[PDB]
Parts: C-alpha cells; structure tokens; sequence
C-alpha cells in the first residue's frame, strides 16, 4: 500500500497550492493524474522498468490538463523516486489535508429506513458541535439495522441502532 | 435442590434490570491482514500500546505496534475466521483481567474467562495484567517460612514468604510433582495458592485438577491454563494473568503462592511471536528482550512491608504485611544447566532446586542434587528447631557425594570414611520420601533429630524406611501434645531436646519396628 | 464422591442457565421485529440526538 | 462461480486477488483448472489489498497468471465413516486406489479445535495390547501417544499389522494409518501384506509420501486424524498410526520456508512446537471414545536433544525400542525391555504386583548383561553358583517374551496367542522366583502363556 | 446423584418455560420502551416456551 | 510543540517543527495519563521527526500526544547533598523522605578526562580474600572486575569487598544498582542503615523490574556522582551491581532503532556504548576513582562479545567458574584465569611474585595431568606426579576462606587473613612442609596455622 | 514501502523548481544524525573519501556516496550537529 510513501507528496502539493491559492485547481489536476494511472496500457508501462525522465516524459504528454510547471514537476519528481502508483492515495490524502484546513467534516448516518427531513438537520445541528467543523451529513440505508441510526463519523461512531442494544445485551447476559 | 427456576429467572431479571439503554460512542478500524496469528489494522486513531482490541466474535487482540498509519496486535484465541475487511473496536482498557478471592476454586482461561463448566467469575473488579514491581524501598527482608511436605527441601533448602525459588530439571524428573505437592501443603497454612499451566497437555491438567479437588485443595486454589493447542498469545501472557490475581493478595496484607509450569514453553511462545515480526534473533534464536520477560515476571513476586500496604489499601488493613511466593519450573536439554534460557532464570530468582536424572532413576526421589541447588535467603526462612537441626547436613552430603565418587575403588583414612559414608548412605535413604505424603514440621523434626543424633548406624539400610512408619506412629499415639506444641510454634529448647531424647530412647528400646 | 457432585450440581445448574439467557435475547429480537415497525423509530431516532 | 485470478506463482506458493469484500478466510480451499484438470489450493496468509497468499495440493506446472479461480466456502474436506476401510486415499480424500469411488455419507473439515477441557475422560485406563513385551515393560495408556523407535529389519511393520488384528479383534475398534512422508514402495508392499492376512478390512488408509508436494506432506496427517476422529465420535477406541512424525514436522520446516517466515532453533520454523501440538492435542480420550497413537519416530543425527525430537518427546507416554540384536537371537517380537519405557510404569497407575514384576525383570535383565560380558572374557566357570542360577533365570525371562502372533502364523505356522494381562504378571511373578525353575529354556520359548509353557515342557 | 439430577433437572426445565416469556417481553421493552406487546405475542413467545 | 507518530515497544518517535527539533540526548516529556514520562531523544531522523527511548512504561501512550521540548540532557542531584539517599535514574529520590538539598546538577553524559590528566599509582589495595590478592592483586585508584556465569558468587564477593574496604576507608562511596534484584538492594540498603556507613555511601538504582530506559541510562548516573567527588578533590569507592544489564538494555533497544545486528545479536555499537562508559571511571590527578564492577557472561561462555570486550577495560580480572562452585569451594575463583595488572617483580615484591607463580604453575601441571587420570586412573601417574596431582589437591582447598557476609550459608564464622599470612601458607604448602595432612584440613580454614589445628580432628 | 530522505520541504522546492537551480556543488545541508553517521544533502561534487568540513573545526569522510545522498562518518564527537547545519 502506498498510504504511508504518499504522505509526503501531498503535504507538499497542498503547502505549495495553499501559497498559490491554487487548492481548487490541484485538486483537480491531481485527480486527473491520478485517473490516468488507471488505465490499462499505463499502468503496463508504470511497471515495467523504464528510465524515470523517460517515464515522466511519457507521463506529461498523456496530460495536457496539467499546470505548465509545477503539477508537471510534481510528476517529474514522483518518477524520479519511482512513486507513480502512488497518486490514487496522493489524491486522497490532498483532498482530506484540505478538509482539516477547511475546518470541513462528511459524516455516514446509516438508518432502516430514510429520516424527517428534519432529523437530518437536528443531526448536523448537534454534530457541529462534537465537531467544529462543518458538515455535510450523506445518508444511507441498511434494513439488517432494524431500528435506530448509526452515525459514523471518521474512525468515529455513535452507534443508536437496536441491533446494537441487542448484541450489547446478549453479552451482558 | 439447587436447580430452582426462580433463582435463575431472577439471576437474568437482575441483568435486565441494570442495563444501560445509552449508546455510547467508539473508536473503531478495520482489519488489513491476517497471518499466522497477529492482525494488522487501519485507523484506530486513539489506540493506546498495550490496549485490547475488541473484535467480532467475542474476541481480544492486544496492540503491540503502533505504527506510523497502521496497529500489530496478536490475536489471542482462534484467529483463523477473521477476514480482511472486519471492524473493531478500541476499548479503552490497557490489558486487564478480573481478580478477587472470588476465583479460588474456579479454572480460568488466561482472560480471566472460566474454563470448567461451573458458570461466571464473583470478582472484586480487575486488574491490569503489566505492572511494575514494588520498588526497593517498598520491600522487606523475606523471613516467615513457607512449607512443603518433604524433608529433602524443607531442611536443604528452605523456603520463605516472599522468596523466588526455581525448580528446575531434566524431564520427567519430579518437577510438577513437587510443585503441586507445595501447593497440597499449604491446603491448611492460611496462604492462597495459584497454579498456572502453560503448553501443558491438556489430560495432564484435568489430572492435576483431578488430584488437587482430590486432596482437598482445590478450593484453596486458582487454576490458569493455556494448553498446548491454544495460541501462542494465550501461553505468553498466561502468567502475567496470573501475577495479577498473586498481587491481589499480596497488596491486601494477605499472603500467596504461585507456581509457573515451564517458563521454558512461555519462553518458547515468546520466541515465535517474536520470529513471525521479523525481530532480529540473538543467541539461541531467542529475541534479544528474552531475559526481561522473565525478569518483569518473576520480580513482582514479593514481600512488601506494612506501610505499603496501608498505603495501597487506603488505611484499611493496617500493620499486616504482604507475600508472593513464586516457583517456577524450568526445564533443561540433557541436564546441561548452561543453555541461554536455563541461565537467564537462575539470574532471576532467589535460589534453585536441581533435581537430577542420575538420581531419579536410581530411585532417589525426591532427587534433590546437593551442591548445585541452593536457597539465597538460607536459614533466615526456616522455624526456629529447623535452623538448628538441619546443621550443615547440605554440604555434608554434598561431601558424601564425592566420597562416593573416590571410594568407587579404594581410598585413605579408611574408618573415618567408614562412619562418614555410612551416616550419608542413611541420610539419603531416609530423605527420600513418597509422592502426595507430606510431613509436618514437628514429624519432620524429630526424624532429623533421629538422624543427627546417632540413633543410627546399627539399623540396617532396609529398615531405614519402617523405622520411620513406626516412629511417626508412636510419636503419634504417645506424646501427642509435644508434637502439638512443636508445630504450633517453631519452638526450639533444650526442654524439647530433652523430650525428643526421651522419645526417641523409648521408643529405640520399647518398639519393634 | 460428595464433592464430585456438589460440582455436578454447579455444572448443571449453569448448562441450564445458559440456554434460559439466549432463548431470551432470540425471544427479544423477533418481539422487537414486531412492534418497532411503527413511528416508534421517529422516537428511537430522536432520543440520541438530545444526548448525541 | 469464479471470483479470483492468480497474481503470483513461485513454486508451491500461489497468490490470488479476490474482490475486496469477498476475501477467503484462511485454510479455505481454493480450486482452479491447471489446464485439463483441477487444482486444490489451501490458503495461509492474507496479506493485504484482496490478495491471500496460498499452498497448492500439487504440481503447480502449468499455472499461468489471470487464470480464474474459484473459492469453495469451506475448509478441506474429506470422507470419513465405515465407507472408508479397507481403501487407500490422498490428503484430499480422492480415492486413490483403482477399486472406484468411496460410498461414504458425510464428509468433515480437516482443521478443528482440540476437545475442550471438560470433555476429557475422568479416567485414566491401560489400553490391554496383548503383546507379552507391551503389556509388561511398556503399557498402553487408552487414548495415550506411543513413540516407536526401531529401525529397519527388526519388524516395525508386523507388530503395527499385530496390534491391528488385536485393536479390532480382541476389542471391537478400528485403525487409521496415516502414511506420511515415506517410501512408495513401502507403502505399496505394506497394503499387500495386510490384505493377505485379512487385517486389511479394519484399517483405513492413507498416504503422502515422499514424492508429493509439500502441501500434500504437511496435511495428510491431518486427514487420518480426522477420521479417526470420526470413528471416536461413534464411540469406539480407534488406533492411530503415523509413519513418521519426524517428516511431518519436515514438510512444516518446508512450508514455512516456503512461506518467508525467519528460521529458529537449528533451521526449524518459528511455529515448530504448535504446529506439534495442534495435531498431538487431538488424540486424547474424550467421555465417548478414545484415539491411541502409535509413531514412528525418526532421531536427526542420533541427537535426543534437536528441537524435533525435543519437542515430539514432550507428547509421547510411552516408548518402544526395537533392537537389532534381540532380533538375531531370535527371539520376537525383537522389543528391547531396558530402553523401553512407559510413564505408565507408577503404582498408582498400574498398582504394585504388575509394577514390581516389571522392575523385578528389568534388574534381572541388566545384571545378566554385565554377567555376559563376564563370561565373554572369563569363561562361564568363574561365576559364583549365585551367578550361574541368575544367568539360568535370565535366559528364561528372556525366552519367555517371545510371543506368536496371529500374523506370524505365515512365517512360523504356529498359531497365534492373545495373552491377556494377569497371564503376563503371573508367568514372570513365577519364573522369576525359581518356580518354573525344573522345566527347560525351550520350553518357555514361543509358547504363549506360562500354563501353556508348562505343557509344552512337558512334552520335550 | 447423577440420576437423581437427571429428575431435578427436567423438574426445573419444563417450568422456567413459563418464564421466558416474562424474560423476553423483560428485555424487548427495555431495549424499546413504547410498546405494550402484548396485543399481538402468540406467534413469537409461544415458540418461545416450546424451545426450553 | 510536538506530537507523537509512532510507539514501537520502548522507542516513541515525536515530530517537531522544521526549527524546533531537539538536539541529540536532549530530553522530552509527555503526560501519559495521570503520569509525566521523560524521553531522551537518540537519532535525528529526516525532516523533523526525532527518535526517543522511554524512561518509563510505554504503555498507555497515543499517538498524537503533545510532547513538551526540555531544552537541555538529563540532569542529576550531585554533590555532598545526595549521599546517604537512593536515586532514580532520573535523580528523583526514590526513598520515602524529602527532597534532595542538591546545590547543583550535572548532565550525566560528558567526556572522559584528558590522556594528559590521568594519573596512575602502584600502590597495593588489601583485601582480606586469600586467592584475590594472592593470584590478583588490586591497587588503589583502579578497576576490579568479577566476571562469572549465574550462581557463581559474584555478588557475595562484591558484599565482602565492600565489608574489607569501604568501612575500613574515609572517602565517600558510590552503589550504582544496574539491572539486579530489587530484594538485594533493599537488603543492602538496610544492611548499611543498621550500621550507620549510610551517611558515606550514595545509591542508585535500576533494578530489572524497570523498563529498557531506565536500565539503559542508570549507570551513567552513578558515575556522574562518582564523578563530582573525584573533581572535588577525593578518592571514591565506585561499586557497579551489574554491567552487563548495560549492554543487554542495548541490544534490547538497537533493533527498534533500525540497526542492523552484529555478531550474536548484538548491536553493532557494542564496544563504543561500552567504551564510552568504562573510560569516564577512572582515576585522575586531582582525585581517584576504586571500583569493583561485576560483569554477568552468558550462558557461561567467556568468548561472547559482552565478556570479551570488557576484558580489555579492566586491571584486575577475577574470573569465577561453575565447576568450582560445585565442588563446594567457594569463592569460585579460577586461579589460572584471573589476572591483574599489578602482579609483577617490581610491584608486589618477589616472593610474592614468586609464590603466584609457583601457585599457577602447579596448578597448570595437574590440569594436564587430568585426561590420563580420568582414563587410565591415578595409579598409572610417575611417583612424583601422585605428590603433584597431592599437592594440587591442597591447593585447591586452601584457596577456599569463609566470608564475613556467608554466614547465612554455612553458619561458619567469617576470617580476614592477612596477605603476609597467605604468601607464607603458600610456600609452606609448596615446599612440602604441610606435605602430611589430609586435603581436609585445608577446606574453609584462614591461616595455615587453623589448617594443621583442624587436622588434629581430621 | 519505504521513503529515503524525500520529506515535504525538500519536494515543495522541486514543485515550484524541479530543474535543480544550480546550488553550489561546494556545499549540502545535513538531513540525518545518528550513532556518528550523518547524511547529507547536496553535495554534488563530493568525492569518495574527501574531508567534509562542519561547524567549528570538525570533518567528516564521505564513504557512500549514493543517488540523492552522501553518507558520511564524523570524526570526534558527534552529539552536537544538528540537521538543517
Ligand atoms: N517422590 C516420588 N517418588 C516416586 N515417584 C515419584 C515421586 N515424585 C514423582 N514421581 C514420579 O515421577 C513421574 C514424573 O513426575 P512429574 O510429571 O511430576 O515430573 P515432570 O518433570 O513434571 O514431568 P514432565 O516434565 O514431563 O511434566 C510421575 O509419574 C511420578 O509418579
Ligand atoms: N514376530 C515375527 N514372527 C516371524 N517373523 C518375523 C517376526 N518379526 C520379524 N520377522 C521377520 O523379520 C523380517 C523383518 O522384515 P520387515 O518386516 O520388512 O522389517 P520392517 O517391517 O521393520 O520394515 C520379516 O520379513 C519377518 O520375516
Ligand atoms: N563465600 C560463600 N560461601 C558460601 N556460599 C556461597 C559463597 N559465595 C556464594 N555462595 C553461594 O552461591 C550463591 C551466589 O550468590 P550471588 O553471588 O548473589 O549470585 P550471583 O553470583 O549470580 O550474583 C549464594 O547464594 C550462596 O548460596
Ligand atoms: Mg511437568
Ligand atoms: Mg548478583
């Protein structure tokens, strides 16, 4: 897994797009690259061994929707260390520096059955202050959580449901 | 009888009754591997070293590593049906396992989960499973005595509360027996045994148990085992667990006893939870921390002085003071007492009793070695009449075993050696001693008083053994409140000298054995 | 041989117990199946956020 | 359907890449078609991103990357039950002799937990063998690990074919013999022989030897005990053979090395004493039915201290010699009575009588061996007339533990004895305190029981 | 005493049958306090007390 | 100003702002729970991240804890303030009464003195053990070292040269407790209050129940004591519990701090950590450091790196041995291993040299004598080597002395014997003067003259 | 994985400039302190056993010269650097 070789790539991008106030447009760009790392015949070339400039050169020119110096040398530096694969988690951890910057939560609130409308928004109201931040609440169902909310939030959750009232007593007993 | 519905149905009731409806909010993360036993896990932001981790299934995994962007913990129990992709969930418990005098009697796992059929744990709360030793102002000098029911040991090499005495040996040599004939012994001494089984097969343990609610004993004791089946996670925190319930006695001023069956396979257990993280070896192919797993184990057993425990006890219980008592058992390749782990424990404790495999065949048993075993504490453990009686008997015997080694052909100072030689053949005859037969303090005591004293010499090598089944009889029958008196205190005078001459003249002459 | 079955009786006495405590939770499920079909999920719901 | 792809094949160790959420749990079995047949691959590792890390049960020639794979939802199976006596089969299970398919009605995973602790048997029985040198010097504790240390020539194989007979004769259990790790040839004229003496239709077979992959030496172990588990679980005492466990923890050393894992003790795995003992924990006696096991142990350079035997030993209650020398004088079954040994051997286990007698004989025994050595130099005159009536008695213990078993009769046509226990005690209590003394050595030879010894001294 | 148990035993068993009921409404209504269950019950707790 | 990024067993790693970054051996803390922990950082890792060895129990520690920067090393309470008391290694007082009136704190890691300070001194050290300053005379102002295997005697021989030389001695004393008993320090530690020598001897402890960090730094600790009341001026008695641990609480850590093992397992800057210690205790021209340390070998195999690298940073060795020790005769000491500096013509005076070397020579000649004898059988030896292989024989038993302090083992009251007493027994033992007693006459006695007393019991 | 002395200070400089601007190849700033070794960065024209010159009057000898770092050893003590010297 490349979480941990990614870190230092994207702490970087983002110090260098926050100086720039350029966040919204590497964002993008980032996740551009990253998209072209998927696909068949480049990821068959990412792998096979290949001089890094060589590599990067044959990199940019597959990327015309990328910022003339410095998203290119973002590139340039990542083949240089033969870390291209990388970019999937690069994008990740880009776009999660920036929520923390941005003082911006998501949070998972799991239901049998879809909420008022209402209780969506007493959720965030309450939400926002366990967090600081901002947030925007995507909802989701699961019928095997019969009754009650989960609320996950991060690494995070508060756990309403009646199945787990249920499995919390049978092991009380 | 004691079937009653109702008392169950109000057992259940009492459950429903004090239930937290609340959720509450965790901490959770997700398994990324799995491999011949130890789990790797992503998020997990607040887990803490040493925390357990909650799994599906009703399960812990202790952390071991946190990295960087992900937590090494070790499975402890069956691993084989987590799958990559399952939630956990972080507890907020450093390692923890229950403890009370609520236990005794019961066999536990080495969570503390009971492993006989009898039902749940009555417990005073928990307790964390590392912790640090009483520090060296905290001690006191170990000085109270501490019985087994043999001569060999009790007179050679004495046993205080407090002290940590290692029982080590070839196999099949008499260890556990000895081991669990100390923990018979203090069925009626006032002092809380633990026995703590690890890699051990799991019949022998049901036998052990067998033998132990057999004599009586069982309900005096708490019985931890992790078989050799269980997995290697389980046996290398099993005595950690039982160090655990041990302190809950020494801190309240009371006293116990704990017995490690083979910190050898704990040892074992260690090495391949280290192996499978890529530690570097060192010698042996042991880790490099090897001796301060032992080293933080064995240094809890201990004698703390009262001021600790009112301290400790919150003014409680004032002016007694508290003991653990610890003999683990070693065992060694071949009788070679020189290997890397062998070493590193008689390092460790406060003595060691070497029973030999040369002597054990020939039918010495106990096979106690004179000249390698020793007790570092020494004479301070012993009652007041054994410090006397036993004299230097240790090295004349360990004298007499190289006398026996020059005089296999010929040899100098001829009848000098005669009486010599004649009093260490008796001797050694005569402490050798049947299994689950322990003596008392005053039976043991006028049979070294037979022994020192003459009374000796003129019955024959054959005889040394009803000789002893006569006098243990007679003494029993006659003079009764003497031996009354001399187990109720240590007691040592020359009123008793005079008594025990008296007994033992009469019955020399009166009886025939 | 008395001890050997006042431990028999401990066993036993838990063997039953144990059956007892699980046929309740499965009766507290299907029962709770039943019943919560309603706007009581509006309350469960509801409950937590005034604590959450 | 098929979920996976291989990613990886580097000798016996295939990796393949499921979908995120449908991972195979470990020791799940895997299959794919390795061109125009089938596959059976057993997980190990999941390492992570989808991928899980697996032991083929073969020849991985053949195997491309991106073939398909399907993952079967449970462990290695195999048939158990009556349906399987009398047949040979492989770890799999397949059949693997040429009669045709197994008939069997149930079929049981491989992997399984040890009997928990309040299912061991409050008892502690003597397995009665029948077997004069058995029962005296070395009994069998029921549902106890025997370690059987001889070499070649000596008869190895005729005495695991007599305790067969015994085991499903005399009592009413059956065998497992678990082949592991050894010579084909071995085995082929070891089916042979027992299906000439009609002990073939009370034992199962089955075989991994030497020239399977290590995937199929390391479990095949397994796969008899887990039907010897099965024949425990109908409630019958079954007997368990491995050919040898010393090549067992072989293919583990193998495997792991396979896998990646650092070495230990003396270049064996990390795991070597639970991989031990997850199979030795198995064969104990449960309330319903005991396995007793029989192994053939194998000593790495004549050294008892190796990690390998260090550990088996820790197992074994009991342990039978076969010697070269008490073979060529004739006398069989070739046991030796001074190096075999049983920790069943306590008078509390056995009781006093049966306990003295044996130690009775065994100081007989080895004063007679030093008396030998006199003679061999001295000459036979030199004895004191004690000495010569010590050596007179020797001789005829020694005749006495030989013994015609049923499947002799083919090499010696006298017909075969089961000598029960107390025949034992009693004809060594006799000959050991000159009763017996006015009758000859020959006629303790071979007989059977001493009630017979005297009949046939009667008739010299 | 180990037959006798087996009598004890079954004496016990057949009437905590008519406990379980009482046990799982007990834990369903205070897992979920808005619900009377008792209107429509047959069909769950009655299975309830055959499995004891 | 700093979070922690990784716990792995003992070492925690804490991240820092690019210009905050800790110097090396600087020290952290953290409040793990309801307690303060101190790290002592080891390696500069890249960009910002510092490496760290707990001085406490790891366990309990998150990661994403805020560390507070100390901006200097660990520094201990030294001077006349700190004497009679015991000491973490942290120099907290780890006894139950007050602070410590300490004036002033030293860093406890710092540079040996100059090649041009050093001084040296012939003069002889008495001690009353017969063997030790027979075979392995000592000298004031130099190091002493007990090496032996588990259960040889180590630590009763140091208790005896403790009891001959430091109450007999008016200059303050230093114990430094490394990685040994805790029951024995306390042992100790009441041993000197009941005799009122407390108030000259300063303590120290890091005894094995301790983490790796603790174990690892205690030493330094002591010396750094030792240290103060050599520059003031005065000669000291520096007496180390346990070396080994020194070393051992490395190995212990090294691989988590990403180095790789060397020859056993150790790590592969054995002999610099070792160095860097031994050579900071020494004597000096403006005062003198004594010290007698006690070096564990394991597994009783001298060749291992940990022993054989200490051999060379010694004056006199005293090696002990098992196969000593079981035949009874303590102390243990192997008299054709130990060594000293000081054994020479010039130094010790010639019969004295003289007798040594006799003692050694003889010795030597029974133990070649020793297969023959083992095969063949005494009887087959010349008739003048039965009288070696005899006298041998006495020799060995003669070197045996009960001690002050093992009186609890064998009940039999302690000796000091006089160093012109032993080299005259010796002769007398050589010569074939006492050349008609009985070997047992010689075992556990003091003199040659309560030899030739106890021979007339036999 | 694993990362070698790339950190987010040092890419941040390649992001606004990857074609290195041409920094003195007479000079490099350490990145690493540890048991006596330093790593070194920049450095260009070291040579295989020359003398690197520190802070106060100290030097190092370059052993490994590698691909975006030199590995040198110091020469008396070494607590005292400190990276970013
Ligand atoms: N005092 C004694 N007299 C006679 N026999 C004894 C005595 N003590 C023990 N034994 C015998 O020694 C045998 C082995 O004892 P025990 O199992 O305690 O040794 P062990 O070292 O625990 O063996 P293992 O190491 O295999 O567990 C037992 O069968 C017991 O009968
Ligand atoms: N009890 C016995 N009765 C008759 N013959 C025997 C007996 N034991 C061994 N033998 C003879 O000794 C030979 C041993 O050979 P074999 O059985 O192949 O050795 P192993 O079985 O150890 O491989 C047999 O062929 C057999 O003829
Ligand atoms: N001079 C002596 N007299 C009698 N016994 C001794 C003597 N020296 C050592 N022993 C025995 O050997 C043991 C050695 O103890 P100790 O030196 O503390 O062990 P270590 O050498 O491992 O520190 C003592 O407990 C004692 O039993
Ligand atoms: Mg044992
Ligand atoms: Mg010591």
């Amino acid at each position: 897994e490349f979480i941990t070789v990614a870190r230092p790539y994207a702490k970087a991008a983002f110090d260098f797009a926050v100086e720039h106030q350029s966040v919204e447009r590497w964002q993008d760009m980032l996740a551009f690259a990253a998209e072209v790392t998927k696909n068949e015949q480049m990821a068959e070339l990412l792998s096979g061994a290949l001089a890094p400039e060589t590599l990067a050169e044959s990199f940019i020119a597959v990327a015309g929707e990328q910022l003339d110096e410095n998203g290119q040398n973002l590139i340039r530096v990542m083949a240089e260390n033969g870390r291209l694969n990388a970019l999937p988690d690069v994008l990740e951890q880009f776009i999660h520096l920036r929520a923390v910057s941005e003082a911006t939560a998501e949070v998972d609130v799991i239901s049998a059955a879809a909420l008022s409308e209402q209780q969506l928004a007493k959720i965030s109201a309450a939400m926002e202050k366990r967090l600081s931040r901002k947030v925007k609440l995507n909802a989701k169902i699961d019928k095997s959580v019969m009754a009650g909310v989960i609320i996950r939030a991060g690494d995070m959750v508060i756990d309403g449901s009646v199945r787990g009232r249920l499995e919390r007593l049978a092991d009380v007993l | 009888m004691q079937l009653n519905s109702t008392e169950i149905s109000e057992l259940i009731k009492q459950r429903i009754a004090q239930f937290n409806v609340v959720s509450e909010a965790h901490n959770e993360g997700t398994i990324v591997s799995v491999s011949d036993g130890v789990i790797r896990i992503h998020g997990l932001a607040d887990c803490m070293q040493g925390e357990m981790i909650s799994l599906p299934g009703n399960r812990y995994a202790i952390a071991l590593n946190l990295e960087r962007d992900s937590v090494g913990a070790v499975v402890m129990g069956p691993y084989a049906d987590l799958a990559e992709g399952m939630k956990v969930k972080c507890t907020g418990r450093i390692l923890e396992v229950p403890v009370g005098r609520g236990l005794l009697g019961r066999v536990v796992n080495t969570l503390g989960a009971p492993i006989d059929g009898k039902g749940p744990l009555d417990h005073d709360g928990f307790s964390a499973v590392e912790a640090i030793a009483p520090g060296v102002i905290e001690r006191q000098s170990v000085d109270q005595p501490v019985q087994t029911g043999y001569k060999a040991v009790d007179s050679m090499i004495p046993i205080g509360r407090g002290q940590r005495e290692l029982i080590i040996g070839d196999r099949q040599t008499g260890k556990t027996a000895l081991a669990i004939d100390a923990i018979i012994n203090q069925r009626d001494s006032g002092i809380k045994c633990i026995y703590v089984a690890i890699g051990q097969k799991a019949s022998t343990i049901s036998n052990v148990v067998r033998k132990l609610e057999e004599h009586g004993a069982l309900a005096n004791t708490i019985v931890v085992v992790a078989t050799a089946s269980e997995s290697a996670a389980l046996q290398y925190l099993a005595p950690y667990a039982g160090c655990a319930m041990g302190e809950y006695f020494r801190d309240r001023g009371e006293d116990a006893l704990i017995i490690y069956d083979d910190l050898s396979k704990q040892a074992v257990a260690y090495r391949q939870i280290s192996l499978l993280l890529r530690r570097p070896p060192g010698r042996e192919a042991f880790p490099g921390d090897v001796f301060y797993l032992h080293s933080r184990l064995l240094e809890r057993a201990a004698r703390v002085n009262a001021e600790y425990v009112e301290a400790f006890t919150k003014g409680e219980v004032k002016g007694k003071t508290g003991s653990l008592t610890a003999l683990p058992i070693i065992e060694t390749q071949a009788g070679d007492v020189s290997a890397f782990v062998p070493t590193n424990v008689i390092s460790i404790t406060d003595g060691q009793i070497f029973l030999e495999t040369n002597l054990f065949n020939a039918g010495i048993r106990p096979a106690v070695n004179p000249g390698i075993s020793v007790s570092r504490v020494g004479g301070a453990a012993q009652t007041k009449i054994m410090k006397k009686l036993s004299g230097g008997i240790r090295t004349a015997l360990a004298q007499y075993r190289e006398l026996a080694a020059f005089s296999q052909f010929a040899s100098d100072l001829d009848d000098a050696t005669r009486k010599q030689l004649d009093h260490g053949q008796k001797v050694t005859e005569l402490l050798k001693q049947k299994q689950y037969a322990p003596m008392s303090v005053a039976q043991q005591s006028l049979v070294l008083f037979a022994a020192e004293r003459g009374y000796l010499a003129d019955v024959e090598l054959s005889k040394i053994g009803s000789f002893e089944a006569a006098l243990l009889a007679y003494v029993d029958r006659d003079h009764a409140p003497l031996m009354q008196e001399i187990n109720q205190t240590g007691g040592y005078n020359d009123e008793i000298e005079g008594k025990l001459k008296g007994i033992l003249d009469s019955f020399k002459a009166t009886q025939s054995w | 041989a008395q001890a050997e079955i006042e431990a028999e009786r401990k066993r036993a006495r838990e063997e039953l117990r144990k059956q007892v405590a699980i046929l309740a939770v499965a009766g507290a499920e299907k029962i709770i199946e039943r019943s919560v079909d309603e706007a009581a999920n509006s309350d469960i719901v509801d409950k937590l956020v005034a604590e959450l | 359907m098929a979920t996976g792809k291989i990613v990886q094949v580097i000798g016996a160790v295939v990796d393949v890449e499921f979908p995120q959420d449908a991972v195979p749990r470990v020791y799940d079995a895997l299959e794919v078609q390795n061109g125009n047949e089938r596959l059976v691959l057993e997980v190990q590792q999941q390492l992570g991103g989808g991928i899980v890390r697996t032991i083929a049960m073969g020849s991985s020639d053949g195997l491309r990357r991106g073939l398909d794979v399907k993952d079967l939802e449970h462990p290695i199976e195999v048939p158990v039950g009556k349906a399987t006596l009398g047949r040979i089969m492989n770890v799999l299970g397949e059949p693997v002799d040429m009669k045709g398919e197994i008939g069997e009605e149930e079929r049981w995973a491989i992997h399984r937990a040890a009997p928990s602790y309040e299912e061991l048997s409050n008892s502690q029985e003597l397995l009665e063998t029948g077997i004069k040198v058995i029962d005296l010097m070395a009994p069998f504790a029921k549902g106890g690990k025997v370690g059987l240390f001889g070499g070649a020539g000596v008869g190895k194989t005729v005495n695991m074919m007599e305790l067969i007979r015994n085991i499903a004769i005399e009592h009413s259990g059956y065998s497992v013999f678990a082949g592991v790790g050894e010579r084909t040839r071995e085995g082929n004229d070891f089916y042979h022989e027992m299906t000439d003496s009609n002990v073939i239709d009370k034992v199962s077979l089955v075989y991994g030897q030497m020239n399977e992959p290590p995937g199929n030496r390391l479990r095949v172990a397994l796969t008899g005990l887990t039907m010897a588990e099965k024949f425990r679980d109908e409630g019958r005492d079954v007997l368990l053979f491995v050919d040898n466990i010393y090549r067992y923890t072989l293919a583990g050393t193998e495997v792991s090395a396979l896998l990646g894992r650092m070495p230990s003790a003396v270049g064996y795995q990390p795991t070597l004493a639970e991989e031990m003992g997850v199979l030795q924990e198995r064969i104990t006696s449960t309330k319903t039915g005991s396995i007793t096991s029989v192994q053939a142990v194998y000593v790495p350079a004549d050294d008892l201290t190796d990690p390998s035997p260090a550990t088996t030993f820790a197992h074994l209650d009991a342990t039978v010699v076969l010697s070269r020398q008490i073979a060529s004088l004739g006398i069989y079954p070739a046991v030796d009575p001074l190096d075999s040994t049983s920790r069943q051997l306590d008078p509390l286990v056995v009781g006093q009588e049966h306990y003295d007698t044996a130690r009775g004989v065994q100081s007989i025994l080895q004063r007679y061996q030093e008396l030998k050595d006199i003679i061999a130099i001295l000459g036979m005159d030199e004895l004191s007339e004690e000495d010569k009536l010590v050596v007179a008695r020797a001789r005829k213990i020694q005749r006495f533990l030989s013994q015609p078993f049923f499947v002799a009769e083919v090499f010696t046509g006298s017909p075969g004895k089961y000598v029960s226990l107390k025949d034992t005690i009693r004809g060594f209590k006799g000959i050991m305190e000159g009763e017996y003394d006015h009758l000859p050595e020959q006629a303790f030879y071979m007989v059977g029981s001493i009630e017979e010894a005297v009949e046939k001294a009667k008739k010299l």
